[PDB]
């Protein structure tokens, strides 16, 4: 009972890796050493007590649906991330994500989690999404589709620039503890 | 370098120390002002005796009073909120050095009452002590890399690199956001960037209209010679200067690559006094660096899982979701590369001829440890997990037995 | 504060020239000429004109950056007493740049005899160096790093490291005993003492009943990029922070072994201004080291040697004697380990397995370009030899195809010449 | 213009650790090992540089065939010895001399002492004694010196490096006459 288990799931590219490993390691993207290996461990204080907060880091692709949900076993709390400059991970979330945690795990909470936010300010990125006829997905779209898919909460962040991210964990936390 | 001019400083720090919750500082603040007030009663001769050097099992740090150009019971005094601060720091340790001269001062009055409150003040110090010693309860702090840039916008801080020592575990989301506002008000808002490059910054690089602030994180540094001390986590942060960090280059140019062209570069920091000080930044004075090439990464990072692995396998209580999170990142990769990509980039016959016999050996024997610590891992799963989660460990055995195959047939030889 | 700073220049500039150290009072003049040039810029008194401040200096020493944190007429005298420095400390060279600034404000007057005079003093600048270039005659100084360990000794020099410009060709002696006795006066004759290993000391094997003196022989270090650009003696020595100096170790922890287990530690220092500076040493900032493996070690050696070699044959006149050192020195090795040494250990077919394809294979270049570089020196000695070398030069030929006949067996390849 | 100087004695008094000290500018803890054989190193002589030219040779006797090979254009000779070992100065006398002297009549030659760090040795000093030996003194090696017509006698340390400089600023004179 010393341990949160923390299992992140969505679309490729989203930077869910990334998104972790800027956390745990407290680095920026561009500074860390690439590692071979998954999954991701910090010390987290409650109360003066030592927690580890374990994150377990999943690959979002169709060839990996089979074994992936022998991850949720014993999960506290599951972040659900889609790119908020992707529409295509975010409607994941509504017509994949969410209800394949939600049949394994339904009585576990989840976060929905929108990353590299910083993006959603960048010319080259809202323009190459102009000539693809599609637009940003806007903070208050997202916290509509949290509130309809039961989800504890919706949480922004960029890795690039940190802006938000450490209060992505703090909620995730907040929530592995029921 | 004036006697009161210096003490009203220190003792000015000392409570803004306190307000912001740096509460080591605050106490070197006040071992620093009794060190001189001794100093300055020993040269205006007053007959502890040997001025500032009394208190250098506190820090050393204290040699800075003897640039100098009043009396026993205020110099006791100050040793008093050396104490306090000490107390408030978790710093218990110090707290005996502090009293045993001050414990001189009352043996010569005969205040039996005084002794035994100084005894026994040094009692729940050691208490204490012995109840969170090596229990990771204490947070000492976090320490952070930060070098200013920009002739035209920052006074003082131009040019200069700091190790700026951050509370508890201030992550580095906060010190940057924070350092970043703090700078966008006196230069504008507009005109200041955060460098995330954790390499020397070049300043011709820079924009000359721009004022930039580098952040990186750093460790306390320690080599194996050191490690004889530094055996507590209070012993880990008492009377540093050396701090580390890494950073990620490719033999082509760029930060990141496969894993047979990545390699990384080691820094050490050194600072001009020790922590804790009178202040929460000191100075950078000098850099150490040295690096790695892709095989070394590799031997190094597989010497690191095996000691990971062997180290919760080895637990009184072995905690059950911290071993499944290393194992199922080593036997079942799926998102990263995999151990085995360092195995077909270094072990493999054909590519294992363009690397030194001994590095190639030397991964050889880590890759066998490899293999006993999944192992051993593996069977402290099994006498651990419930009803649901068997497929799960049938799933992570499958993938460790398909590892050690690929891996016999890399190296050529059985590994069990 | 401008003025305190000017005081220091001025009075540093004159105790370098009382002690004949004229690079340094050189630069100390031309940083009074940026510090004097950006005090009037700020106020308002109006490439490479005074106008712009310190950055006019830039092309002379970028140190002169940091005076960026009276008339026109005391500007030109700074520079004047600049040149006439410059002139005899023999950094000719610079000359032209000093006076690009004086002869923007003459331009400006049209002082058209003064504008003769300085194109004139250019003029012989470079006729002096015309006659010295990379003759050796010059000796801009050795360098050293020097470290200082001693808690309870040192003031500020304690935990530091510096790089100290010695005049002419100090050796390491003379620099370790002068640093000795200078210390053992401000302290106890028996509590200095001179740490010789080179690697990088670790405070605590010390014992804090001495003071310790750190002293290394370092050189100017350049990068394959940077030799172009280090053509000369004085570019050798010439607006320079990276100073290098090899340790040797061996693969078990030791310092010397077998040519098979010798290894060698690079460490490139840098300071923090570039010399020649205002000041006779500076600190080292910064530091960085890599490590030779044997073959490595081999590789450089054996490049050093070929490149030698082909300079010695390829000189206006060929010093004989010289020649002579050298090639003795490589084909008739009878003291130390000799090339061959090299070519057993890394290059016979079941040690070659030992290292790296590409390594073992450059090593096999390289020993095939001093087969040649060998034999040229043979061709070209024997153009210089009296009757008294005829048996001597005979005996080096001999020597020349007996290790041919050992590096064709070694290298299972016939190696002519 | 370099300055030609050979190199003689027997093993083991320090010939090429003296060299390669000066040479290189080191400690002798600290000096690369070379696979090359001699020595260069550039020297002052009153504000004049010179360059000094340092031809090892092998002492042993299997070379005596071909090491006086090594003898023409010879501008000035360095025997040595090692101040602790007695016969590698008794020895200076019975055949080095004679050789140099034998093959280059007219060249200049000094006497070099050697290993003079370990005559102020305790350990060194008692290992002599029960040998019935004592080191040889500057004073007897100064009288030899006189004896065969030497240019001087000098000592020196790698060591120490005290001395050490002298040794080649008297050969470089002597072999400006
Ligand atoms: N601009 C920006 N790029 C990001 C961010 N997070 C990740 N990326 C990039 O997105 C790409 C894919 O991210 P990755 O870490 O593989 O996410 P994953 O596929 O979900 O595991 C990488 O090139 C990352 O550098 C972010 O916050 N901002
Ligand atoms: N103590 C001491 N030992 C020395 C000195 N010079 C040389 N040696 C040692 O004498 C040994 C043999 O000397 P070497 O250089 O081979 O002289 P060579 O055989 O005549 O060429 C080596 O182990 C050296 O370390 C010295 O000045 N002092």
């Amino acid at each position: 009972m010393q341990t949160i288990k923390c299992v992140v799931v969505g679309d490729g590219a989203v930077g869910k890796t990334c998104l972790l490993i800027s956390y745990t390691t407290n680095k920026f993207p561009s500074e860390y050493v690439p590692t071979v290996f998954d999954n991701y461990a910090v010390t987290v204080m409650i109360g003066g007590e030592p927690y580890t907060l374990g994150l377990f880091d999943t690959a979002g692709q169709e060839d990996y649906d089979r074994l992936r949900p022998l991850s949720y076993p014993q999960t506290d709390v599951f972040l659900v991330c889609f790119s908020v400059v992707s529409p295509s991970s975010f409607e994941n979330v509504k017509e994949k994500w969410v209800p394949e945690i939600t049949h394994h795990c339904p009585k576990t909470p989840f976060l929905l989690v929108g990353t590299q936010i910083d993006l959603r300010d960048d010319p080259s990125t809202i323009e190459k999404l102009a000539k693809n006829k599609q637009k940003p997905i806007t903070p208050e779209t997202a916290e509509k589709l949290a509130r309809d898919l039961k989800a504890v909460k919706y949480v922004e962040c960029s890795a690039l620039t940190q802006k938000g991210l450490k209060n992505v964990f703090d909620e995730a936390i907040l929530a592995a503890l029921e | 370098s004036t006697p009161e001019l210096r003490r009203t400083w220190l003792e000015s720090m000392a409570k803004i120390h306190a307000r912001n919750g740096d509460l080591s500082e605050a106490a070197m603040c006040y071992i620093h002002i009794a060190a001189l007030i001794a100093e300055y009663l020993k040269r205006k001769g007053y007959w502890f005796s040997m001025g500032w050097p009394a208190f250098l099992s506190i820090t050393p740090n204290i040699k800075e009073e003897g640039a100098m150009k009043y009396n026993e019971n205020i110099l006791v005094e100050q040793l008093y909120m050396c104490v306090e601060f000490l107390w408030k720091s978790e710093r218990y340790e110090l707290i005996a050095d502090v009293n045993k001269p001050i414990i001189a001062v009352f043996e010569k009055q005969r205040d039996f009452k005084k002794l035994s409150d100084l005894y026994y003040d040094i009692h729940r110090s050691y208490l204490k002590v012995a109840e969170v010693v090596n229990s990771e309860k204490r947070l000492f702090g976090r320490y952070y890399r930060v070098a200013f840039y920009g002739q035209g916008f920052f006074e003082e801080e131009e040019g200069k690199e700091y190790i700026y020592k951050e509370p508890k575990l201030t992550g580095l989301s906060e010190i940057s956001q924070r350092l970043l506002k703090l700078y966008a008000d006196k230069f504008g808002a507009d005109n200041v960037k955060i460098i995330q490059d954790s390499n020397k910054v070049n300043p011709k690089d820079l924009d000359p209209k721009y004022a930039y602030i580098q952040v990186t994180y750093v460790t306390p540094f320690f080599e194996e010679k050191e490690i004889e001390d530094r055996k507590t986590d209070f012993e880990m942060h008492h009377n540093i200067n050396r701090f580390v960090f890494e950073t990620p280059f490719t033999l082509s140019g760029k930060k990141h690559g496969g894993v047979a062209e990545q390699c990384k570069r080691r820094t050490i920091l050194t600072t001009s006094h020790l922590f804790p000080y009178v202040k929460k930044r000191i100075q950078v004075i000098s850099q150490s660096s040295t690096e790695l090439n892709p095989i070394e990464v590799a031997i190094d990072e597989m010497s690191k899982k095996v000691s990971e692995l062997n180290q919760l396998c080895t637990m009184e209580e072995v905690d059950m979701i911290r071993l499944q999170l290393k194992l199922q990142g080593s036997v079942s990769v799926k998102v990263n590369a995999g151990p085995m990509a360092y195995a077909r980039a270094f072990l493999e016959e054909t590519n294992a001829k363009k690397y030194p016999d001994n590095q190639v050996k030397l991964l050889k024997e880590i890759f066998r440890q490899f293999a006993d610590a999944c192992g051993q891992a593996l069977d402290v799963n099994e006498r651990l997990i419930k009803e649901d989660q068997l497929e799960y460990q049938e799933e992570l055995r499958s993938h460790y037995k398909d590892m050690l195959s690929e891996l016999s047939t890399v190296m050529n030889e059985q590994i069990t």
